[PDB]
């Protein structure tokens, strides 16, 4: 854990495919877990 | 040669609506359970100098703006909802 | 129709150097027997959010900028003088 | 007096000629007196 949400935060920049949009929703559902 | 001259400066720093970065919680103070996204925004308010102290810049004209924010229930998901926002279109130095 | 989008409300709100009307004495807090006109001014610093209460926006490059100012000494007249200001350059996103 | 005050601050946004500086600068000096 904690590893894993770094992890999880690093792929939400690194991907490509989501838009502002996608990526800033993502970023909120790390924060609920994380 | 590369300064502002007084007449640029003292024109552009004159009371006038100026695009002001305004907190949402700050103009929507009820919505205690809720974090929002941008936390932010871009408003067109009143800002700048009378150039006297028996001087103030007010709004004289406000309309409406909507724009789709973030918002957000910590623990239990989020949904992009409008809010709605006051923009001040024009600008009056009057006296305090 | 006539709302900002999401993505167009969050990209102009997050942190980055905004066109900031600074007060002049309170640059020049040293310069208490003097009134200016313009008596604030207009600088690019930073402002906006980072979308998170474990960040702050700050500045990561700073350079000058120079203007010219009346510089009233009340009762006693009046010149126009060169007056030197911080602009940020550059703002990052960074924790607190 | 004030009466000429008034009429004093009333002819420097009356003048045409006097330009954003000639303008600025002559209301400073009816403050020097008023």
């Amino acid at each position: 854990f904690n590893k894993e949400c770094l992890l999880r935060y690093k792929e939400a920049a690194l991907d490509p495919n989501l838009n502002l949009y996608q990526r800033i929703a993502k970023i909120v559902s790390i924060d609920d877990d994380c | 040669h590369e300064v502002v001259k007084f007449m640029d400066v003292y024109q552009r720093s004159y009371c006038h609506p100026i695009e002001t970065l305004v907190d949402i919680f700050q103009e929507y103070p009820d919505e205690i359970e809720y974090i929002f996204k941008p936390s932010c925004v871009p408003l067109m308010r009143c800002g700048g100098c009378c150039n006297d102290e028996g001087l103030e810049c007010v709004p004289t004209e406000e309309s409406n703006i909507t724009m789709q924010i973030m918002r957000i229930k910590p623990h239990q998901g989020q949904h992009i909802g409008e809010m709605s926002f006051l923009q001040h279109n024009k600008c009056e130095c009057r006296p305090k």
